RNA sequence: UUAUUGGAGGUAGAGCACUGUUUGGACGAGGGGCCGUUACCGAAUUCAGACAAACUCCGAAUGCCAAUUAAUU
RNA sequence: CUGGGGCGGUCGCCUCCUAAAAGGUAACGGAGGCGCUCAAAGGUUCCCUCAGAAUGGUUGGAAAUCAUUCAUAGAGUGUAAAGGCAUAAGGGAGCUUGACUGCGAGACCUACAAGUCGAGCAGGGUCGAAAGACGGACUUAGUGAUCCGGUGGUUCCGCAUG
RNA sequence: CUGGUGACUAUAGCAAGGAGGUCACACCUGUUCCCAUGCCGAACACAGAAGUUAAGCUCCUUAGCGUCGAUGGUAGUCGAACUUACGUUCCGCUAGAGUAGAACGUUGCCAGG
């Protein structure tokens, strides 16, 4: 690639935290927040409320509410 | 479904375009480039009777070794030049076979020239 | 190359198996993904499309071609040369990065997702996936995003038949 | 009445007469055909004569296919003006007609509706026609 | 172009060259490098 | 009440050959004055910036066919 | 002047490959009145048949330019 | 000028047809253009290939932009037509000013005056690794004699001499 | 036989089917280096040799398309005689279309096998 025009990219972990699922991949997120990984390296986080093992069409199951949600303060009610 | 081109193909395109131009004599033959993944090939070629004058390889048992392409097409170059010499031949013109004169073609070009063949 | 990763391991024996390919050179790969966005308000402001070439920008990585009129148009005051998209070529770890991203990350983020059309293939190995929100990719902030438009991302593949690039595709986690 | 929906150029050099027939010397659609033996133009008004003609006489019952078509606009001067400043405006249209060109054919009804309808056809055109069946 | 422009070398001053220009797209005085007799080499004109 | 808004033509050009195959020409003759290529310069013969064939060498003019449908003229020197 | 040989060039004729003109069919990507099926199919494709100074996939006879050319003049 | 004259039209230049397969060839015959434009739309080096259709794709519809395939030229070539051009003369980029100075064997055209093409030599350059290309533009219109006057240059003259 | 590089109006091409991979040609693996993308190491460039004949490429088969193409006859026509007839006759030249048929190339130089 050229220097100097494209933007900055990094490796992040995409975290769902409904299922605290994480998978590393690129991108130009830049999260302040940084985690460990199976490889010895660290890379930052980006939290994600929905995922692809937490999506219902893609689980095929009802997705959970996460805590302080709309749904858990009706329940709260 | 992508097709892939043929780079050979494309290439003898623009090689019909340089020739059209440049074409060897008997007094300032051709020196063709001829490139593959792995080996360059050189010729000298008078063009008014269609027939070579000199070859070197780096596919060639005598040039033929453990190198980086750049360095073997500098030992082509010296070849040629060298052969070309013997036969007598000074002036020639450089076909560089529709590739961009650079890297290889231009390793074995400059070492022919250092060699002595005056282009 | 979590992605690239699986596409080496386990579609590639899958696939071949299921194909019944004497060579492995003859399993489809995913050649390229080109992401457009076409932008014919442009004519009228020309800073929509700088917009879109900034959104275009963060959600692929690279900076875009501007792709300008092939001709001129009456009906839609449309003049030969003038910017009126963008377009991005992605290909190898980049270009499974995206794709998994968008699998991942960017797909279920689309309300009421119920899957991609599973007809979108032009006949010959290749699949066209039309986004109708920037807003699904996590690289954009809504806040920033001055207006809403779409995407189109082509997935060029390798495969000689619509069946061979489904499998693949599936075999990769589109949903359908 | 047949005219080209448009031309190229409607002022047009007058065309060759002779010579024979250069094609469509030949019944290739109907049974029975009308086969000109002389030349002239034939023009679009004795055209239409003819058909008239013909098919009134065939009552419907056949199939009537013109071969010929008035692709050539020709010109005629304003009454009463002198010879130059210009070429006039278009008269007319008409068809070039040599010996042996088909000039109508039919098919569908008895040879003796063919032979009668096509001479009262006949008697509609400036060119003398003899009655002619596919050959073979 | 649309207007008659003479160029004169800016080392000696001779106008050796005539040829035209469009003034609306260079309404400066256009400048370039010409043969100067005079002097037997290039010089820089320009538009007097 | 009647004009033409015909009645013009430009000079005619004398195109065409200007040397016969086979003829003796010295060097700088004009060939084939043409609009385009519709002859090509062969051997020792050149084209002007308006398309005019002309001999470079002194020798014989010969039109020879160039591949299925040009053609172009050349010019050789006689022994 | 003729004989022989070479060459330039697009006429006569012819043809429809291009640009236009044009007659009968076949078939129909697709939507509409129609439930799937009895208009338009204006698209595309296709068969057969025609027209042209300013059409040409072709292309004469002649005429023209030449030849260390022969005969007659 | 004029199928009497007037009135109307026309008057120079370019392209096509008429024009009878070299060239030339008329009419108040049939059709159109010109009195410019471009600082790149010129030079050179390197690279590239169209129009259209089908099938998928959001705002996007018959046509905007993206993708594959087919697609030999139906595109493009500043501007009329014709002849050319896909080994590009079309398209993109870098660097540039040869859109040079002195000329010019030879040739086309031709009543004259003019008009057109031109290898090659010398000087000093641009691009190119180099061969080499370049004295404007794919080609052919885009123009006006002489006299007189203006402006710049000039190892020319200067009415006894300076 | 394979490759490189030439010559030749596609009789050389297209299409379809089949075969091949110490070496070679490719696809191929990468982006540190020279170099590059109006984004993209796709391309150009470079480094390299894990994998594959799948594709390119080469070779083999054929006559569906494209190409070539008679002979015979016809159109046209130079010249001549007669004629005024949208003409006739005689002589020479002689198409286009179509038919038979040809054709899935022929070759020069160089280096390897
Ligand atoms: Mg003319
Ligand atoms: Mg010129
Ligand atoms: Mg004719
Ligand atoms: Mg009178
Ligand atoms: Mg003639
Ligand atoms: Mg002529
Ligand atoms: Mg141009
Ligand atoms: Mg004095
Ligand atoms: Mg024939």
């Amino acid at each position: 690639m050229k220097q100097g025009i494209h933007p900055e990219y990094h490796q992040v972990i995409f975290l769902d935290t409904t299922t605290n699922f994480k998978f590393l991949s690129g991108s130009t997120k830049t999260s302040s927040e940084m985690m460990e990984w199976e490889d010895g390296k660290e890379y930052p986080v980006i939290r994600l409320d929905i995922s692809s093992d937490s999506h219902p069409f893609y689980t095929g199951r009802q997705k959970f509410a996460a805590a302080d949600g709309r749904v858990e303060r009706f329940n709260k009610k | 479904m992508i097709s892939k081109i043929d780079k050979n193909k494309v290439r003898l395109k623009r090689h019909a375009r340089v020739r059209t131009n440049l074409s060897g004599t008997a007094e300032k033959p051709r020196l063709n480039v001829y490139r593959s993944n792995k080996h360059i090939y050189a010729q000298i070629i008078d063009d008014n009777k269609g027939v070579t004058l000199a070859q070197a390889s780096s596919k060639d048992s005598d040039i033929a070794t453990t190198a980086t392409k750049v360095e073997l097409a500098t030992k082509v170059g010296e070849a040629i030049a060298k052969k070309a010499a013997d036969k007598g031949i000074k002036e020639i013109v450089f076909d560089r076979g529709g590739y961009l004169y650079h890297g290889r073609v231009k390793a074995l070009a400059e070492a022919a020239r250092e060699s002595g063949l005056e282009f | 190359n979590r992605l690239k990763e699986k596409f080496n391991t386990e579609v590639t024996e899958n696939l071949m198996k299921k194909f019944n390919y004497s060579s492995v050179m003859e399993v489809p790969k995913i050649d390229k993904i080109v992401v457009n966005m076409g932008v014919g308000d442009a004519v009228q402001n020309s800073k929509v499309l700088d917009n879109a070439v900034e959104e275009l920008e963060l959600i692929t990585g690279q900076k875009p071609l501007v792709t300008k009129a092939k001709k001129s148009i009456a009906t839609f005051r449309l003049r030969e040369g003038m910017p009126i998209g963008a377009k991005v070529t992605l290909r190898g770890e980049r270009m499974y990065e995206f794709l998994d991203k968008l699998i991942s990350v960017s797909l279920p983020r689309v309300r009421d997702f119920q899957g991609v059309s599973k007809k979108a293939f032009d006949g010959r190995g290749n699949y066209t996936l039309g986004v109708k929100e920037q807003l699904i990719f996590p690289e954009i902030d809504y806040d920033k995003v001055s207006k809403v438009r779409g995407m189109d991302i082509v997935i060029v593949t390798t495969a000689n038949t619509d069946e061979e690039a489904r499998e693949l595709l599936a075999n990769f986690g589109m949903p359908f | 009445m047949l005219l080209p929906k448009r031309v190229k150029y409607r002022r047009q050099h007058r065309p060759k007469t002779t010579g024979r027939s250069k094609g469509g010397n030949y019944v290739t659609f109907g049974e029975f055909g009308l086969q000109a033996t002389t030349t002239s133009w034939i023009t679009s008004r004795q055209i239409e004569s003819a058909r008239i003609a013909m098919t009134r006489y065939m009552k419907r019952g056949g199939k009537v296919w013109i071969k010929i078509f008035p692709h050539t606009p020709y010109t005629k001067k304003p009454l009463e003006v002198r010879m130059g400043a210009g070429k006039g405006a278009v008269e007319g249209w008409i068809a070039v007609v040599k010996p042996g060109r088909i000039l109508f054919e039919v098919a569908g009804v008895s040879e003796e509706v063919a032979r009668e309808a096509l001479r009262l056809a006949s008697h509609k055109l400036p060119v003398k026609t003899k009655f002619v069946k596919r050959e073979e | 172009m649309r207007v008659n422009v003479t160029l004169a070398c800016t080392e000696c001053g001779d106008r050796n060259y005539i040829t035209t220009k469009n003034k609306r797209n260079n309404p400066e005085r256009i400048e370039m490098k010409k043969y100067c007799p005079r002097l037997n080499k290039y010089t820089l004109h320009r538009e007097t | 009440v009647s004009s033409t808004k015909n009645g013009r033509d430009s000079e005619s050009k004398r195109l065409g050959a200007k040397r016969a195959d086979g003829q003796f020409v010295t060097g700088g003759s004009i060939l084939y004055r043409q609009r385009g290529t519709k002859i090509y310069p062969g051997e020792n013969v050149g084209r002007g910036g308006d398309d005019t064939l002309f001999a470079k060498i002194d020798g014989v003019v010969k039109f020879e066919r160039k591949g299925r449908d040009k053609k172009q003229v050349s010019v050789y020197a006689v022994a």
